[PDB]
């Protein structure tokens, strides 16, 4: 390095550099696989946020909707 | 009774005796990029020098004069200047792309500043300016963020609500619903259901009175 | 149609230029003009080679002047049947000769 | 050390030149859609459809009414008529129903005129 | 005393706020563009209005505009 | 477009109408005040939002209010000249 | 003026009796041919033996970018002045832009070949 | 329609090969099968580099695998593929000849736009996989080793395009350079 700091030059502070890179190609690939999973989930989340709630679902969607018993208890308790 | 003039499209009327003698400039409407126009037609007793809203000056013909512009603002400014010169017969028209002519400025043949019969107030509010309802009071309603468009009845109702909700000590707290008693919509009379709801409300009030009187 | 007429003009022209190119390939080996092609650089026809090598050899100035002359030329029925047939033959011959020179 | 720069040689361009350019082109293409920004640009078919869906839902079918909440409008009206009868000035022809209708009605034809674009 | 009738709400006044109905032309102006017209004798004109079969720009944004009003909200009387 | 509203404090002096640059306003008969007229805003679609009516209003606080609506901007309210949205 | 009218009318964009592919091809030939030069002469590798080839690559990249922009323009605004009767809107414009990309590649390559061959 | 995405407003067929419905259906079936084989082949190229199944360590990876694997093993693999191709037929009532009732539970009773999106995603991935597998096989044949190992040894630009980038920072392999940095690009 060509240090430009007065304190660095005075005290001889150094930026030690390893001989070998910390992570290997396989480790970087695994991290990238996890990042890809994150990206897919994030795209799905962005789509959901963009489209918001769909109150029409009760007209065509399968099932009859459900409220968890704890959610019902919270509703009964109130705010 | 008012008759709308022919006012041919400017692209069709290349040269007309009506057009006043004017210098010309780059401030005129862009013919390549716009099609909507505004025509102002008046009658002058004498040739008075006047300033075009688009750049230079002009001389109006003795008789009928017609000018073309892009904006009602330009037409109205020219009309104001003509009124200053005491030309009160000027009319303004909007010309669509297809040639339809809409008589605009003396909408009913009488200048707006002069009162005329058959005119009804539009966008008029029956109270002082500060009589408008609070914006936070009508939220998630028709007037979600426009408290200056609420009807007088809505304003009165919201005002009465804010007066009512000051008396905290005696306000009926809405009973908490029993989520257990939920049935499908498919699974009587409206009046009968209202009466049953009223019996339920009276029962709730009696229970509340007993519970509060237990320890007081 | 317009496409057929344009293609006909293009074919006729490509045939004329192909006869010209075939003649210009054939002649130099038999004989070459004398007279110091580029006297400034002491260049002579005997020294210049024949083929794609000429493009590198003779000066860019000379090539540009030839191009300017062609630009001036461009900017400013048994006989015709023979013309077009010979154009086809010359186009085949010139493409073959140029391909052979480039390959080998 | 630094032998992982082969990853950078593919990622730094692909992330800071290719992806931004694709995103910008896609944004320009998206800007010209019928519903470019339907949640902030008034008069969009998607926004109108969403509002109609909310109205279709039973709970929210009349949640936009500022006067919503009256359990017994008939009883409220009857009490209001009794109050106006007691407070009526002598020789008053103003009735509660007529006055309420007049106050509910107004003349504001330029409010949310962009609704036409959607429908 | 306004001849215009509000399409959305008959009780209210028309959004236009005008009192005289529009006048339709004998023949509506057809779409055109300003181009050159070579005179066939060496001459050439600059701004010659010539017919154009369809929209000059077929974008949905351009074509959706009918010019009836600010939002094309005027009733049939606008035409 | 902007929202031009008129309140009953109006005294019908017509100054707003005279100051209108694009003729959005007009006086209409009324009985609320002594002048027996109140300004109206029928052509609010042409309102540009210059608030010259508001400048010319005499009343202690304005009997005419122009509420700007930047989200609903139209070509008439923007005074577009070189480009046409019609 | 007469000269300006004739010149503009005879530009490739305007010339009579030209197919959209002809217009685009000519315009792209010109564009690429002049575009390769700036990178060749003033690029970072202008002094290196690969200056001409790197400049050709940069010019082809510029041609591609402008052609992508033109494709976006024809997909969004969809000019219909080059379209044949009874044809999809902006088909002629898109054809012209694609052939402009082709012509730019060709002109850049031709300029690079001339530079290489004639020093 | 199916197979047409945003970048192409209309169907891409410059040569008008799908003139008739029969030819369009045949080409759709062929394209779907080709894209499927190409997709699995591309993962097939990437994964052996990462790891090898027990007993498959010795075998060469790419086109060299054709010579390395025994002819008997190749015969067995082709026999398995042929048995699958001959003993499996499209499910009755299916979307066409391209489907074989494999995972149709996920697509049954779904909205038609979603089914179209799934089919178009399949086709687009298949097309990109065809392009990528041809790239991988051509590079493997030309440079003698699988593209992934070749990139690990030489980088994204190797021995064919490194000449262009021989003077770039972190990629500078020009003669006399104070650093080689040729294997990092
Ligand atoms: C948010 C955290 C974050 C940030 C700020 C950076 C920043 C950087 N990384 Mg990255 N990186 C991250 C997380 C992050 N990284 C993670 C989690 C990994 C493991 C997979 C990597 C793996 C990685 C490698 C292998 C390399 C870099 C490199 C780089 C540099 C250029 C960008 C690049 O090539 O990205 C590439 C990385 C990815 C595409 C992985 C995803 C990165 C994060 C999670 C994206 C987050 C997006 C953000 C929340 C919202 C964006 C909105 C957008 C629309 C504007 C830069 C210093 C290069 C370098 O060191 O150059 C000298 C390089 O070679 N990064
Ligand atoms: C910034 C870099 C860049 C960009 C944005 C593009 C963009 C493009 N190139 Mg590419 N190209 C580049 C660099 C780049 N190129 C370089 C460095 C070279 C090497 C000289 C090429 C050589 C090249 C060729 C030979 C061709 C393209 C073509 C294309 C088009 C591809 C998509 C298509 O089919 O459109 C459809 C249009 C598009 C205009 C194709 C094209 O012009 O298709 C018409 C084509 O044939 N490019
Ligand atoms: C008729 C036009 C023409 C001509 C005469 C040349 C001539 C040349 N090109 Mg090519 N080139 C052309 C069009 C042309 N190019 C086009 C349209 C492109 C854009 C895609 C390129 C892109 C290009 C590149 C990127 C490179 C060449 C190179 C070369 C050289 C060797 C070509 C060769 O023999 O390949 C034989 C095989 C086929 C030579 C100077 C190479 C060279 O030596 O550059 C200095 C080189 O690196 N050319
Ligand atoms: C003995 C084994 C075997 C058999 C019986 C078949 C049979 C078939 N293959 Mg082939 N195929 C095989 C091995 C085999 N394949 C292998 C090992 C591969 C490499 C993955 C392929 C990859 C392949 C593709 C990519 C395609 C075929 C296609 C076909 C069909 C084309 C018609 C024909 O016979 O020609 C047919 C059902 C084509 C098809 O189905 O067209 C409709 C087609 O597109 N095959
Ligand atoms: C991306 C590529 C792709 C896509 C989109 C599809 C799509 C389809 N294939 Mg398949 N197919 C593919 C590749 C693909 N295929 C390949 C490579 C092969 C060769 C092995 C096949 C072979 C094949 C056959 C033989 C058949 C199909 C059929 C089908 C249909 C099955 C229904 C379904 O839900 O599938 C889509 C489902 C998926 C793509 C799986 C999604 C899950 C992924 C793999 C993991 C997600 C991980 C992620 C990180 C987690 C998300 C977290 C959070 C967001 C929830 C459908 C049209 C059938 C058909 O034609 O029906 C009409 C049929 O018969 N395919
Ligand atoms: C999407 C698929 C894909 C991908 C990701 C890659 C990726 C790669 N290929 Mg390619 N390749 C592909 C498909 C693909 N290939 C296919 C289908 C084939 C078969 C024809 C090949 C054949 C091939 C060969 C023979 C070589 C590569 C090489 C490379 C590497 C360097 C590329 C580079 O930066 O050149 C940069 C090059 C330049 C800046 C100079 C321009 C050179 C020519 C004129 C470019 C022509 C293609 C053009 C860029 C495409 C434009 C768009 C297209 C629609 C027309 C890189 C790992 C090279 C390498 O290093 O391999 C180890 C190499 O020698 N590839
Ligand atoms: C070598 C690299 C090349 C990469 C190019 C990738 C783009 C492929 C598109 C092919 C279209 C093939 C083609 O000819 O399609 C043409 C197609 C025609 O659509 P239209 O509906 O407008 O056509 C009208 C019809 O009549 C004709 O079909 O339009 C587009 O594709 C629009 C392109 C906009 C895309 C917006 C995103 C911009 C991407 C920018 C990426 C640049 C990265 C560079 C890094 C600096
Ligand atoms: C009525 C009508 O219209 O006609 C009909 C008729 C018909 C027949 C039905 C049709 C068809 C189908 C056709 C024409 C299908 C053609 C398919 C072709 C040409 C496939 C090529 C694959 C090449 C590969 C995999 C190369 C792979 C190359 C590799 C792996 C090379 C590998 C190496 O060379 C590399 C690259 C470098 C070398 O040093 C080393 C080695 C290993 C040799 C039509 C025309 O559609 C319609
Ligand atoms: C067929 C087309 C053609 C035409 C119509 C044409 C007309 C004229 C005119 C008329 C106004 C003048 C005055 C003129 C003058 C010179 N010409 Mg030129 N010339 C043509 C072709 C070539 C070729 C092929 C070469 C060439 C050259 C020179 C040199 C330099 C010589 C030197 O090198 O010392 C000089 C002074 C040579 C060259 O540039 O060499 C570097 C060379 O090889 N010319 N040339
Ligand atoms: C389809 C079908 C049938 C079938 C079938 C059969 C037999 C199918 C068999 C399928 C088979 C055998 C599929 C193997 C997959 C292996 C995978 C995906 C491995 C990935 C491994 C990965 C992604 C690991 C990655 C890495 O971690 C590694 C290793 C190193 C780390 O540095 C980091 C990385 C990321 C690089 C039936 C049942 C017979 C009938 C039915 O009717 C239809
Ligand atoms: C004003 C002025 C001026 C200007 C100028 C200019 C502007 C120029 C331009 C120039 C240019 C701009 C040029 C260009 C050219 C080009 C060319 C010459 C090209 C060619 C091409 C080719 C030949 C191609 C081919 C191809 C293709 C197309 C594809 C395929 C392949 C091939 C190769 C075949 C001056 C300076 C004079 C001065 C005075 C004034
Ligand atoms: S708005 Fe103001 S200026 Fe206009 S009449 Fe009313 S009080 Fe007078
Ligand atoms: S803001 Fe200006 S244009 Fe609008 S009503 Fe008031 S004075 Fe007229």
């Amino acid at each position: 390095r060509v240090p430009g700091g007065k304190r660095t030059k005075e005290l001889g502070l150094v930026v030690p550099i390893p001989e070998e890179d910390g992570l290997t190609d396989g480790q970087i690939a695994a991290l990238f696989v996890v990042a890809l999973v994150v990206l897919i989930a994030a795209v799905d989340l962005a789509r959901s946020l963009y489209f918001g709630l769909q109150p029409n679902k009760f007209k065509t969607a399968k099932g009859k909707g459900s409220i968890t018993p704890f959610m019902k208890r919270l509703i009964e308790n109130g705010f | 009774e008012i008759v709308v003039e022919s006012i041919p499209r400017p692209e069709d009327l290349l040269e007309s005796p009506k057009f006043p003698m004017f210098e010309g400039s780059t401030g005129g409407y862009m013919s390549r990029s716009t099609r909507e126009r505004h025509a102002i037609t008046w009658t002058a007793k004498d040739q008075n020098k006047f300033e075009m809203p688009t750049g230079g000056f002009a001389i109006m013909n003795k008789g009928e004069n017609l000018c073309y512009f892009r904006k009602k603002e330009q037409c109205i400014s020219l009309g104001k200047q003509l009124r200053k010169m005491k030309i009160e017969n000027y009319k303004i028209y909007r010309l669509k792309k297809d040639g339809t002519v809409i008589f605009m400025h003396p909408a009913d043949g009488v200048f707006p500043e002069k009162v005329n019969k058959g005119r009804v107030q539009v966008n008029g509010r029956p109270f002082t300016i500060r009589g408008n309802p609070q914006q936070s009071e009508l939220k998630w309603t028709k007037y979600h963020m426009k408290s200056y468009e609420a009807d007088p009845l809505t304003t009165l109702f919201i005002k009465a609500r804010v007066m009512a909700f000051q008396d905290i000590p005696n306000l009926f707290a809405l009973p908490q619903p029993n989520m257990e008693e939920m049935v499908p919509v498919e699974e009587y009379t409206k009046q009968e259901y209202t009466t049953r709801l009223m019996e339920a409300l009276k029962r709730v009030q009696d229970d509340r009175k007993a519970k509060e009187a237990k320890s007081l | 149609s317009e496409t057929f007429r344009r293609r006909r003009i293009s074919e006729i022209k490509n045939g004329r230029v192909a006869m010209i190119a075939c003649m210009g390939y054939i002649a130099p080996e038999y004989f070459r003009w004398p007279g110091y092609c580029s006297p400034s650089t002491d260049l002579k026809f005997a020294d210049i080679p024949n083929g794609i090598q000429a493009l590198y050899k003779m000066p860019a100035e000379a090539w540009a002047q030839i191009g300017v002359f062609i630009a001036f030329l461009e900017l400013f029925r048994r006989g015709l049947e023979a013309e077009i047939n010979n154009g086809r033959l010359a186009m085949v011959a010139i493409t073959g000769m140029i391909s052979q020179n480039a390959f080998f | 050390y630094g032998d992982n720069r082969k990853w950078s040689a593919v990622l730094v361009p692909l992330t800071t030149l290719v992806f931004p350019a694709v995103a910008m082109g896609s944004f320009v293409l998206y800007s010209f859609q019928e519903d470019a920004f339907w949640r902030l640009v008034p008069g969009t078919k998607r926004a109108a459809e969403a509002e109609k869906a909310w109205r279709e839902h039973p709970l929210f079918k009349d949640s936009k009414d500022p006067m919503f909440g009256l359990l017994n409008p008939d009883d409220y009206e009857k009490g209001l008529e009794e109050a106006w009868e007691r407070a009526k000035p002598a020789g008053s022809t103003v009735t509660v129903k007529d006055k309420l209708k007049q106050l509910s009605k107004q003349d504001s034809p330029h409010w949310e005129s962009w609704r036409s674009l959607s429908a | 005393s306004s001849k215009w009738v509000n399409p959305e709400d008959p009780e209210m006044s028309h959004p236009s706020g005008l009192y005289v109905l529009p006048l339709k032309p004998a023949k509506p102006q057809e779409n055109y563009i300003y181009t050159w017209k070579k005179g066939e004798d060496g001459s050439i004109e600059d701004y010659v209005k010539t017919p154009f079969k369809g929209p000059e720009r077929a974008a949905d944004y351009y074509t959706q505009r009918k010019g009836n009003g600010a939002w094309d909200h005027w009733g049939p009387q606008g035409e | 477009s902007h929202a031009v509203k008129i309140y009953d404090t109006c005294i019908g002096c017509t100054l707003c109408v005279r100051a209108c640059p694009t003729d959005v306003l007009e006086m209409v008969p009324a009985t609320v005040n002594a002048a027996k007229q109140v300004a109206s805003s029928p052509r609010v679609e042409d309102c540009v939002g210059c608030k010259r009516c508001e400048t010319a209003c005499p009343t202690d606080f304005l009997s005419i209010r122009v509420y700007l609506q930047e989200n609903e901007e139209t070509q008439y309210s923007l005074g577009l000249d070189l480009a046409d949205w019609s | 003026g007469r000269f300006s009218k004739q010149f503009l009318a005879n530009l490739a964009f305007y010339r009579d009796g030209l197919k959209p592919w002809q217009r685009g091809l000519e315009i792209g030939m010109a564009h690429g041919y002049f575009l390769i030069g700036p990178f060749t002469s003033l690029g970072p590798l202008r002094n290196t033996p690969e200056a001409a080839t790197v400049g050709l690559l940069c010019g082809c990249a510029i041609v591609g970018l402008v052609s992508i922009g033109g494709l976006i323009f024809g997909s969004t605004i969809k000019p219909t002045r080059f379209d044949k009767e009874g044809d999809k809107p902006a088909s002629g414009f898109i054809e012209m832009i694609n052939w402009h990309a082709i012509g730019g590649l060709g002109g850049a390559g031709f300029a690079h070949a001339l530079i290489t061959v004639f020093g | 329609a199916v197979g047409v995405c945003l970048p192409l407003t209309d169907k891409f067929d410059p040569l008008n090969l799908a003139s008739t419905d029969e030819k369009l259906e045949r080409y759709t079936q062929v394209e779907i099968k080709h894209g499927r084989v190409a997709m699995i082949a591309v993962v097939g190229y990437i994964m052996p580099e990462i790891f090898r199944f027990p007993g498959c360590e010795s075998f060469q990876h790419g086109l060299a695998a054709l010579e390395s694997i025994p002819l008997e093993g190749w015969v067995q693999l082709a026999a398995l593929v042929g048995a699958h191709e001959v003993l499996v037929k499209p499910r009755a009532g299916g979307l066409g000849t391209s489907d074989f009732g494999l995972g149709t539970e996920l697509l049954d009773g779904i909205e038609e736009p979603e089914l179209e999106r799934k089919l178009t995603a399949e086709r687009n991935n298949g097309r990109l996989a065809m392009v990528a597998i041809m790239g991988l096989m051509v590079q493997d044949g030309m440079f003698g080793e699988p593209p992934l190992s070749y990139m690990s040894k030489n980088g994204w630009w190797g021995e064919g395009v490194q000449y262009f980038v021989q003077h770039l920072n972190n990629c500078q392999s020009f003669s006399g350079s104070f650093v080689d940095n040729a294997g990092v690009c």
